[PDB]
C-alpha cells in the first residue's frame, strides 16, 4: 500500500470535469474504516 | 467472530441505508460498460456486520487520527464496492483490499456514489461481469455492497477529471 501523503490521513478525488459526480476518497491504513452494513441488490433494468 | 443481523425494512435503520444507495446512483461516463445500465435498484437484503475485534481496532485509529487533527476524525459514511467483499467482513480491510493502480496511489478507494462502487462489484472495469452470465450489466444475479465508516482525518484535496 502506498503512504498518504505527508501531513495527512487521506486523499480527496474532487471531480473537476463531470458535474454531477460526488467525490471519491482513498485510504492508506486498513484500520480507518469499518465494515458497517452489507447490502444485498440487484440492479434494475429500466423501462 | 463477525456476526450478521438481518435488518427489517420497516426498521428506519434499513430506510435510512437504502435511501443512501438509490439516491446516491448517477450515470457514468463509460455509459454502463463497468456498472450495467440501470436508475435504480432492487434491494434484496441489509445486514448489520458486528465483530468486536474488527470495531475496536476502527476506534483505536480513529482516536489516534483525531487526536492529530484538533480533535476531529471527519467520520464519514461510504460506499465501497469489491470482489473481496467475504474477506472484507469477516477479517477486516488490509493491503489485499487496496486498488493497486488507482489514480491517487494504492489504496482502498471509497465513493459517496453507490453507482461507482458497483462499477468494482464485479472486480477492476465490472471484470467479466457476473460469475453465471458473464454479463456486467446483469439484472438477475445479487450484488453486494459495503457501506461503511471511514475515518478521513486531514484528507489532501486532488482537484481532478
Ligand atoms: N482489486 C481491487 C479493487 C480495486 C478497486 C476497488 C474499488 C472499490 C470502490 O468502491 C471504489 C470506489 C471509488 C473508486 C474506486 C473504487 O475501487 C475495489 C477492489
Ligand atoms: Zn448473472
Amino acid at each position: 500500500m502506498a503512504h498518504s501523503p505527508p501531513g495527512h490521513h487521506s486523499v480527496t478525488g474532487r471531480p473537476s470535469v463531470n458535474g454531477l459526480a460526488l467525490a471519491e476518497y482513498v485510504i492508506y491504513r486498513g484500520e480507518q474504516a469499518y465494515p458497517e452494513y452489507l447490502i444485498t441488490y440487484q440492479i434494475m433494468r429500466p423501462e | 467472530g463477525t456476526i450478521l443481523i438481518d435488518l427489517s425494512p420497516d426498521d428506519k435503520e434499513f430506510q435510512s441505508v437504502e435511501e443512501e444507495m438509490q439516491s446516491t446512483v448517477r450515470e457514468h461516463r463509460d455509459g454502463g460498460h463497468a456498472g450495467g445500465i440501470f436508475n435504480r435498484y432492487n434491494i434484496l437484503k441489509i445486514q448489520k456486520v458486528c465483530n468486536k475485534k474488527l470495531w475496536e481496532r476502527y476506534t483505536h485509529r480513529r482516536k489516534e487520527v483525531s487526536e492529530e487533527n484538533h480533535n476531529h476524525a471527519n467520520e464519514r459514511m461510504l460506499f465501497h464496492g469489491s470482489p473481496f467483499v467475504n474477506a472484507i467482513i469477516h477479517k477486516g480491510f488490509d493491503e489485499r483490499h487496496a486498488y493497486i493502480g488507482g489514480m491517487f496511489g494504492a489504496g482502498i478507494y471509497f465513493a459517496e456514489n453507490s453507482s461507482k462502487s458497483n462499477q468494482y462489484v464485479y472486480g477492476i472495469g465490472g471484470g467479466t461481469g457476473c460469475p453465471v452470465h458473464k454479463d456486467r450489466s446483469c439484472y438477475i444475479c445479487h450484488r453486494q455492497l459495503l457501506f461503511c465508516r471511514v475515518t478521513l482525518g486531514k484528507s489532501f484535496l486532488q482537484f481532478s477529471a
